[PDB]
């Protein structure tokens, strides 16, 4: 699993 | 709708009589969201796995509207930096990507 | 192309003159691969940022192709879990969600 984002 | 990508697919859902915000994950293959009320039974499910593990509530056949869609989908419940909608509930909305 | 989402949604990828296999990933804003070596300059960028920072290299205008489409955009280089296509390269090869 489970993927997402950020800086 | 056809949703492009430039900025973050986020979209209203209607959940546990809530509306709440939620990102459309295709790298997720689960759905969390946090701060719901969800009635029935439970059971607890270990999830990530990278430093440790998280422990949520899997809730089944949870009645959801993502985006005006209403579908039938296991949910988890607990902590989460941001509700996600996984692929678990984008295959039930007919969601696919394409170029 | 059209993708549906009963798996994960792996595709081939030519890139710095190797085939990859990474994940078209709607939930992450940008683009980060491992073992590549890519020519000419880049800068250092802090990713992640839960429970501490992971520091990368910052590749721009990368040409890549993604599933036959040639393309161009930053491509973060550093150890991830999974190879994964973000939203930054996904919308130049036009991908859109759909249901």
């Amino acid at each position: 699993r489970v993927l997402f984002e950020a800086m | 709708p056809q949703i492009t990508l430039w900025q973050r697919p986020i979209v209203t859902i209607k959940i546990g009589g809530q509306l709440k915000e939620a990102l459309l994950n295709t790298g997720a293959d689960d759905t969390v969201l946090e701060e719901v009320n969800l009635p029935g039974r439970w059971k607890p499910k270990l999830i990530g796995g990278i430093g440790g593990f998280v422990k949520v509530r899997q809730y089944d056949q949870v009645p959801i509207e993502i985006c005006g869609h209403k579908v039938i989908g296991t949910v988890l419940v607990g902590p989460t930096p941001t509700n996600v909608i996984g692929r678990n509930l984008m295959t039930q909305i007919g969601c696919t990507l394409n170029f």
